């Protein structure tokens, strides 16, 4: 079965940048091979064919280049909107086999994020689960430290993050970190805080409330 | 020209058999076309799963042939993939797909169905309001709670599509996932415009709209 | 007034006052017959045409591949099979390769290898089948000069028509379809929007994929191999790769085959033959020895020689005595005024009452110096006109 | 262990205890040398390679024409013209055409009439300059059985190459490049990745559409004409017509053209050929005339008789006093035990210290019966082997 390697893996580039992804497989393939753009979340979308034929409705700052073992994708002028993770495909020989993916992210000017605080909901107390919910909308780059302060207890191992796949015209991420406490040792308290650091922040970023106002 | 819409179970339970149709409309699947199934582990790359033409004829991946069967109904104009004997390295969204008519490669796709192994059950999740508290304003909720994955989102029937973020859902200790949907909003609107989150669970066939206010 | 022009024109003489006369009616000619006291007659083989032809036979010559597998065997283990290989989409070729302790067999020799390819015709070209119940002959008649002009339909299965030309009364035309041109040794081949007459022994020997007729589905296609050759076996493997469109090549090879073109469903000849006879009984001239034109011409054109050494004249008339014989003949001594050469446009007549109107003449001038007359008496016009043979 | 499976496999013995030996290096091919008291080794041409090609000429051989025009001239009116003529977006014809009153002119002769329409390419093939700088042969040497194994790099700019072999010290290659094949009268040709060197007024001759280069913007395409045919001229326009893709008639020009292909820029090429001197002095079997084997082999395969008549055998050796001295002959009779044949593979070792290690001996049978012989005393091993010539 024919291996396909794309290199790299990943990669980090400025937009009007020019971007080159390899493809290399273990046999020759001729010039069957095919080049595929995943926005994340839904299905991959043919950008080139023949290992040179650029596709209908597909911006002409794609291109493919090669032949027999080395191909290349290049995106001539990078865009928000080309943040994506692209594959390469030989259908050259039975069965046809993808590469690993290289996932093209964006670089941009750094910006802070817009940090909010949602306490529980009585609605959610009612069954016993208390979520604090801490929001850090649209910022650059990926990197960000939460901490959580229950009455100026500094937390650990009682909460959870998760980050928005990057944004296709501004580029940004956002994060939402989730503090999980039971009603009773929630009650059990009157001040919750969450700190936010950012390398867009001239300061950690203090957003609060006491229970019950 | 075409769609394709896959239809499935999205929880199999290990040693089970996944079973999912793609639903062809536009045009025929009796077409010079090849019909394939593709699939993606989450977080990870496309593995081709196999593939039929409408004459019946099949080619399936050596590494899971003795598994898979891949069939055709013209009548309702679709084609189907049964898969045996499932581990959780079967964990997976599914697609089905095209070729083009050159023998080219993939010229179309279906949304692709999400389909997870696991001997847990289904569970629905719960929604709870993350509202908004005295430039601009920020609410959403949080859909809480559900097995197995996905669940979809919206806000306003779909009709405030701007600002929104959906967060990619946690696991919990408890083995169920949890989940945020959020949204900025002008402040001056918090008190003249209704706020509704659209919660959709398909495993679960849950649905919820849930109102958030200040 | 028509074959003025035309470069391929016959001039048919009648006989007596009999009633028939022979022509021969070729694609883009026309044909003049002239008769004594009858008006003279144009005959245009106009179109040959074709309807509703059958598909007798498809060829590809251009097609794609992909998605190869091979199966290879040691020595003395056998043939090598794919399932593919009797799977009406791919295209294989079994072969023997080298073998040895190098590539997994344990002896030295030739192995089985079968390599087979998914295989996608992207362009074909047509064979249709050419009945003369489909046949028909488009021919055209117009009096010379002046409901004066008809289109018949001459067929096979009716060979026989008869066309009215207003107050000249009616001709009748008995055309041989038969040695008209054979089309039981030929087909009608398209490819890509060209389209040829091809001799059928000629097309069953083209050497590309085919099937018979086009039906639903899925065309099963013979002989793909035609169109993609295998290369370099190795031991467990075999190169695929089509040869190019063989379109410029077909095209090259029907370099001298009758050319034809499309309209609508019907397909439309230009390799016109047709023998025909010409009934000229019923044919007159308006029968009414009208008066002579009172009035003077004018020249409205200077008279201009055709390719076949006759003068086309142009005149207007300033008269309203119409219906009335138009004046027209050649002379060299203008006292005697002695007729010589003749009227190809015989016995003119201006039909319109009212004046300015126009009337064709063609003369057939003698040899030398000669004056084109046209008119009565003192207004008559003359014009000098010369003849040097070729 | 290489070369066993090779068909063209050639064998050339040393002399004395001499520097030098002259081989022949064609592609695909192997050569197995082998002199006294010399490890045996092979040569392998592995891969002729050609980087950095320079695109001398494209020749365009699919197009497609639109959006004709057309300008005529009446007779003695002059030449016919349009703004497009000039234009290179166009291909153009003039001609000449029957006219007269039925069609505009006052008069019947041959008018001017120019016809032309939009050109646009849509398949072409590059052929490219070959220059010696970047052309490469890769060399693969190997020790017969065992960093016994090297590959280097011959140029024309560079052909001579050394190669190190571990405790068997180096050999080597002083290569001729200029008599391996030549590269002035060729040039690179590429169609729809399909790849071919041919000869360059071959290429040159080609009668196809053609630029230089592939500068930016816009291509100028020379002798568009070719691609296209005008037909059946009427008075005032002309029928234009592509020809059919002529890719398919060009690879069948191409049959018996030296065939080559692609790898990333970089063209890889398989008419192999390559005179080389092998310097010798240098090559040394390990130097130590080590303790014979104690223990017992057997047999991992049944001996295997090679396309040439040799024999291959694989065994296993059970001792742990390695290194030591492989003891390997043949023998016709089973009490004096005189060595019969020879070793291809010379003065066998076994070089690992751990028991259960594997070793290939190719060995040179004599005709008739024989026994292969592989061990000291009473567990030695026999095999019974028969060579029937041919």
């Amino acid at each position: 079965d024919i291996v396909m390697t794309q290199s790299p893996s990943s990669l980090s580039a400025s937009v009007g940048d020019r971007v080159t992804i390899t493809c290399r497989a273990s046999q020759g393939i001729r010039n069957d091979l095919g080049w595929y753009q995943q926005k994340p979340g839904k299905a991959p979308k043919r950008l080139i064919y023949a290992a040179s034929s650029l596709q209908s409705g597909v911006p002409s700052r794609f291109s493919g280049s090669g032949s027999g073992t080395e191909f290349t994708l290049t995106i001539s002028s990078l865009q928000p909107e080309d943040f994506a993770t692209y594959y390469c495909l030989q259908h050259n020989s039975y069965p046809r086999t993808f590469g690993q993916g290289t996932k093209v992210e964006i670089k941009r000017t750094v910006a802070a994020p817009s940090v909010f605080i949602f306490p529980p909901s009585d609605e959610q107390l009612k069954s016993g689960t208390a979520s604090v919910v801490c929001l850090l909308n649209n910022f650059y780059p990926r990197e960000a430290k939460v901490q959580w302060k229950v009455d100026n207890a500094l937390q650990s191992g009682n909460s959870q993050e998760s980050v928005t796949e990057q944004d296709s015209k501004d580029s940004t991420y956002s994060l939402s970190s989730t503090l999980t406490l039971s009603k009773a040792d929630y009650e059990k308290h009157k001040v919750y805080a969450c700190e936010v650091t950012h390398q867009g922040l001239s300061s950690p970023v203090t957003k609060s409330f006491n229970r019950g106002e | 020209q075409v769609q394709l819409q896959e239809s499935g179970p999205g929880l199999v339970k290990p040693s089970g058999t996944l079973s999912l149709t793609c639903a062809v409309s536009g045009g025929s699947i009796s077409s010079s076309n090849w019909w394939s199934w593709v699939r993606q582990p989450p977080g990870k790359g496309l593995e081709w799963i196999g593939e039929i033409y409408h004459s019946g004829s099949t080619n399936y991946n050596p590494s899971l042939k003795s598994r898979v069967t891949i069939s055709v109904d013209k009548s309702k104009n679709q084609f189907s993939l049964k898969l045996s004997s499932v581990t959780a390295a079967d964990t997976a969204v599914y697609y089905c797909a095209r070729d083009r008519d050159d023998l080219s490669p993939f010229d179309y796709w279906g949304q692709g169905t999400l389909v997870t192994v696991s001997s847990a059950s289904t569970k629905g999740p719960s929604v709870f309001p993350l509202a908004p508290s005295s430039g601009t304003a920020a609410l959403g909720c949080l859909v809480k709670d559900y097995f197995p994955e996905p669940v979809t989102v919206s806000w306003n029937s779909g009709a405030l599509t701007s600002g929104v973020h959906t967060f990619p859902a946690v696991l919990q200790s408890s083995g169920l996932y949890s989940l945020s949907s959020v949204v900025t909003v002008p402040s001056s609107s918090l008190g003249t415009q209704t706020y509704i989150c659209n919660v959709n669970h398909k495993p679960s066939n849950t649905k919820v709209d849930k109102r958030v206010e200040p | 007034i028509r074959c003025i022009g035309v470069s391929n024109r016959d001039f048919v003489e009648g006989m007596s006052g009999g009633t028939w006369v022979d022509v021969v009616l070729e694609h883009g000619g026309c044909v003049t017959v002239m008769a004594q006291d009858k008006p003279t007659v144009d005959i245009e083989l106009v179109t040959t045409t074709v309807s509703n032809m059958a598909e007798v036979r498809s060829y590809c010559y251009e097609a794609s591949i992909s998605d190869m597998a091979s199966d290879s065997r040691c020595p003395t283990q056998g043939e090598a099979y794919l399932d593919k290989q009797s799977d009406t989409q791919y295209v294989c070729k079994r072969t023997l390769v080298d073998r040895g302790w190098g590539n997994g067999c344990g002896l030295f020799g030739k192995g089985s290898l079968v390599t087979c390819a998914k295989f996608a015709c992207s362009k074909k070209m047509t064979g249709k089948s050419i009945q003369p119940e489909n046949l028909e002959y488009r021919i055209m008649l117009s009096v010379h000069g002046s409901e004066n002009r008809a289109k018949v339909e001459i067929t096979p299965n009716s060979p026989r028509a008869e066309a009215t030309l207003g107050g000249f009364g009616s001709l009748g035309l008995d055309c041989e379809p038969r040695t008209g041109l054979d089309f039981s040794d030929l087909y009608y081949l398209t490819m890509n929007n060209k389209h040829w007459l091809v001799h059928k022994e000629w097309f069953h020997d083209i050497p590309l994929p085919w099937h018979a007729g086009a039906d639903t589905g899925t065309p099963h296609w013979n002989n793909k191999e035609a169109l993609v050759e295998f290369k370099d076996a190795h031991a467990k493997r075999q190169t695929v790769v089509v040869l190019g469109s063989q379109e410029g090549a077909v095209h090259t090879a029907l370099a001298g085959a009758l050319e034809a073109e499309m309209d609508g469903a019907k397909g439309r000849l230009s390799s016109g033959h047709l023998k025909c006879r010409l009934k000229m009984d019923k044919l007159r001239l308006k029968g009414v020895s009208y008066s002579l034109c009172t009035a003077a011409f004018t020249f409205t054109k200077i008279p201009a020689e055709t390719l076949h050494g006759t003068v086309t004249v142009e005149v207007q008339y300033a008269g309203t005595d119409g219906p009335c014989k138009v004046p027209a003949q050649m002379a060299v001594d203008m006292q005697t005024l002695t007729p010589v050469g003749r009227l190809i446009t015989a016995n003119p007549v201006i039909t319109e009452s009212t004046e300015n109107s126009k009337m064709m003449l063609e003369l057939d001038p003698p040899f030398g110096d000669s004056y084109i007359v046209i008119g009565v008496g003192e207004k008559k016009i003359t014009h000098h006109w010369h003849r040097s043979g070729s």
